[PDB]
């Protein structure tokens, strides 16, 4: 999306069963890299990241996740 | 500060005309369900129809024959404790007092269909206690009787859930106070053979005692007041008990070389078994022998085979160095022993522990 | 009286807060107890573990250390419940039946996760989170139900790791109550749940029963007619402790029914009493 | 101590007026002085 | 709500009287309930078994037996106490932390005698005896503990880890009567877990451990166990009989149900049952030793 020029940066980390992916994506059964590799998660984080954008546009909602979670809906 | 319970039923088990206020109450589950347990239960060799044979006769001598298999909610649901005391009356220590309990309760009912009765629901119970559907997950417990209504064969009762017994109004009797009572066949108090004192808080417990034998089977029904704690009763009752637990343990099941494991894992220099021919190309000749052992255990005594007591909590006396009353009073034309007990608060959830050892 | 209120959340569209009416009766669990309270605790996102989601392992714990509250009445901007908890004297409660099994009066009321068929409950995309319901059977029913699911399992696990099937059978697994059979898992087919949340589940039984009725056989060999052999004992205790602790049965309510239809069916609500 | 059917006899706040009840009261609270008068008396003789 | 009143001997010393006010929210037992009580049922001389202090196996004994309660504010004549066991209704109930270890919410409670270093306890010189409280740990605690006591009951005829701080145990087992118990009621409920079925599960083993390669769950437990995976390549196990009566019947179970009432009743009747639930409202998440916390009747 934002390098319109080339898919991914490293193709161990990134594929749909890549060695990253592999050794930790939260769906598989402390770390901090896991909430990066975690669909379940990041799906939820992007899809708040849009309301807060779509409201943001209309202009709480929610006053976390800028607080308290900086990067967490950016990644 | 206590609760009630309502429920109609059929009154061929039951009767709260005769049945005296406070007497113990107890329901039954959907006679349907034993089938469906008993013919997966079942010992192995066993037939497991003869629970059929001795429950179908019961129906068949029961009014409303046509009305089972929907339940729509005119079964019997209830039945009382003086019932089973009298169905089972000759297995009592306590001669007279079961006999003429006996006599008092085919008198005071219909007297013509109660007899043949009696007699289907004792093999009833005793085919129960044949292919291990122990009759302690289907009787229930309902708080002492406290207001009827009845019109024909169908009556309409409310008891006491859980709470102090003095606490409510029956508001139709002499007093509005009931006290609880029972016969004196049930009535065993293990403290006093066990000889310790008996003063402070008492708890009360329901047992079920069971014969396994060939063709011999009996389950009585006892109403048991220790101050035993809520577990050691387990142990206080084997004690007393110790005949039929060892009786059981030799006539319950009537339907091979050992392998030194630790001795060659201890020492050195045996066939060995690594992984490498269990990852699954082989596995026959890498296993061809690795030993024999010729094991098989089939015929063992289960610990449900074993089992010879069930019993459950029911309610606590405060009250320090009780004072219970025993004396005889009519019910219906007859005398009988009752047992008066007072100020009993009920309570307890109903969970049944089972004395297999 | 100690209540809870689930702070309703805005922007709700219509046909997502009218289909919360419809569940009035029905119990949810809190992790700590507090008179206001978020969604997130009640949706299944607070639930899951170590990022995936739960198993039923997981679903047994946590139901005991967590907290049950039961749902009363619905506002249009407002949900209020009543908690179970300490001595709450909650006044005319009343539950619906989650489970297809019917109840009767004095009958027990305990908890379980859905193992029959799949979880109905609601979904709220809008927001992006569901709240899901435990089931509710009563107590002489719950180790029948627990013991035939992992006999079930197990005896696929069987058949597919013996390489000839011993399929000679009886039929088909129907448990009953009140004169109905259930009939559960007519097909051979759809492994919906098979090794899904209950994976795990036959895994642990299986092998402390294992070690189990071997431990013995290798103790005493005169029953039928290097090695630390203390650390195996210390281990297999804590685990049968520890899995029987999990696996127990605790009455929660009563089923205390007064002037109203003693049985009731899949969906009917009832008076309950606290036990 | 005092009996259940006694306090609910006296807990009815003006409930009554029949004729069954002006003697059960009577006799309830002429119970309550028959006993508090050795109640107190207890303590009299136990000072010796 | 039910309370029973502890007698306080008289002639009693100030010092004496100030450490017996700090013990506010310990338990306490009894051997039967009542009322009005004396001091010596709580003093230790009551534990004596034979004509001794008693042993551990012996006190685990004799919390079953006895019952309990909990003591709330202290009078400087009377000490008033609350029953637990008994069904009561009691509100605004606070307990002691006694263990060194801390809790959190939602967690239950057990009761064991001190086993580790010398028990903390109030000395009374001129009455002449000693109480000592017993210790409250969470029920996992209370199950590798008692794990590990018996484990070395059968050794005679101890590190702990916990919230990554080790801890030792010091267990007292200087009696005999109350060992050789111990290994009855354990062997008792080792022979009523054998069934018909053992011998489906132990045909499993071989496709058990090639489940637990390539599958990446069953290695640490294969690791923690060592029975099987010692049998698993050293015993043939031959294949298979058939059933008696196989057309109605499923004899895989019983040995699955029968084998749940007994690791339930396994964890009872080795050592002490649940007594209480932790759930303090307005309060931390974790308590430290010695604070109070507001807890649940179980």
């Amino acid at each position: 999306v934002a390098y319109t020029d080339r898919a991914t940066l490293n193709p161990w980390a990134s594929q749909k069963h890549s060695y990253g992916d592999r050794l930790y994506n939260g769906t598989y059964n402390y770390s901090p890299c896991f909430k990066f590799f975690t669909p379940a998660e990041v799906n939820t984080n992007c899809n708040t990241l849009d309301r807060l954008l779509m409201e943001a546009k209309a202009v709480p909602p929610g006053s976390t996740e800028m607080t308290q979670d900086p990067c967490g809906l950016f990644q | 500060t206590t609760q009630l319970i309502q429920q109609v039923s059929l009154t061929d088990f039951f009767r709260p005309d005769i049945e005296h206020a406070g007497s113990i109450v107890l329901i039954l589950r959907h006679p349907s369900d034993m089938i469906g347990e008993a013919n997966t239960l079942t010992q192995a060799g066993r037939d497991p129809d003869v629970l059929l044979e001795g429950l179908r006769n019961l129906f068949n001598a029961c009014t409303a024959p046509w009305t089972v298999g929907e339940g729509g909610g005119l079964r019997a649901y209830v039945t009382s404790l003086s019932f089973i005391a009298a169905c089972r009356a000759e297995e009592y220590t306590d001669k007279q007092a079961a006999d003429a309990n006996r006599t008092a309760i085919v008198s005071a009912y219909g007297c013509s269909r109660m007899e043949t009765r009696l007699i289907r629901f004792s093999e009833c119970l005793r085919a129960m206690v044949q292919c291990h559907v122990f009759p302690h997950r289907f009787i229930s417990f309902f708080g002492s009787l406290l207001e009827y209504t009845i019109q024909d064969n169908l009556c309409n009762i409310t008891a006491v859930a859980k709470g102090p017994q003095e606490a409510a109004r029956t508001d139709k009797t002499s007093t509005r106070r009931v006290t609880a009572n029972i016969p004196a066949c049930v009535f065993w108090d293990v403290d006093k053979d066990l000889h310790l004192s008996a003063d402070g808080l008492k708890h009360v417990f329901l047992v079920f005692v069971y014969t396994q034998r060939r063709q011999r089977e009996g389950v009585r029904l006892h109403l048991a007041l220790s101050q035993l704690n809520e577990q050691c009763f387990g142990r206080g009752i084997g004690f007393l008990l110790g005949r039929i637990r060892a009786e059981n343990a030799a006539w319950g099941t009537e339907g091979t070389r050992a392998l030194p494991l630790v001795q060659l894992s201890n020492d050195p220099t045996s066939p060995r078994c690594s992984i490498g021919e269990i990852t699954g190309v082989n596995w026959n000749l890498a296993r061809q022998r690795l030993y024999q052992w010729t094991g098989d255990f089939r015929g063992l005594p289960t610990q449900l085979s074993c089992m010879y007591a069930a019993y459950t909590l029911i309610g606590t006396i405060p009250s320090e160095s009780v004072r219970y009353t025993r004396r005889m009073e009519r019910f219906g034309g007859y005398n009988v022993p009752t047992i008066w007990l007072e100020g009993v608060v009920w309570g307890g959830t109903n969970t049944w522990n089972e004395c297999y050892y | 009286p100690f209540e809870i209120e689930v702070l309703l959340p805005g922007e709700l569209s219509p046909a997502e807060t009218s289909a919360l009416q419809k569940c009035e009766g029905k119990i949810i669990t809190f992790s700590t107890l507090r008179h206001r309270a978020s969604l997130v605790d009640i949706a299944l996102s607070s639930y899951y573990i170590n990022g995936a989601p739960p198993d039923t392992l997981s679903l047994l714990e946590a139901y005991r250390m967590r907290f049950a509250a039961v749902i009363t009445r619905v506002i249009p901007g407002k949900l209020l419940a009543h908690a179970i908890g300490v001595g709450t004297p909650t006044p005319g409660l009343f539950i619906q039946n989650t489970s297809p099994v019917d109840l009767c009066n004095g009958d027990y009321i305990c908890l379980l996760p859905p193992v029959f068929g799949s979880a109905d409950s609601i979904r709220l995309d809008s927001v992006g989170l569901e709240i899901v319901f435990p089931l509710t059977i009563p107590q002489t029913l719950m180790r029948e139900i627990i013991a035939k699911v992992v006999a079930r399992a197990v005896e696929r696990t069987a058949a597919g790791a013996q390489i000839l099937p011993h399929e000679v059978l009886r039929g088909a697994d129907v448990i009953c109550y009140n004169g109905r059979r259930y009939e559960l898992e007519t097909n051979l087919q759809h492994r919906d749940g098979s090794d899904a949340a209950i994976r795990t589940l036959v895994l642990n039984l299986m092998f402390s029963i294992n070690e189990g009725c071997l431990l013995l056989l290798a103790l005493i060999p005169t029953l039928l007619v290097r090695f630390p052999i203390y650390e195996t004992i210390s281990s297999w205790i804590s685990t049968s402790s520890r899995l029987g602790d999990t696996l127990g049965t605790r009455a929660i309510l009563r089923v205390c029914v007064f002037d109203g239809p003693s049985t009731v069916h899949p969906g009917d609500r009832t008076a309950v009493i606290q036990v | 101590a005092i009996a259940s059917e006694a306090l609910s006899l006296l807990s009815n706040t003006y409930v009554d007026g029949t004729e069954i009840d002006s003697s059960l009261r009577i006799r309830a609270i002429q119970q309550m002085a028959r006993n508090l008068r050795t109640v107190l008396d207890s303590f009299e003789r136990g000072t010796a």
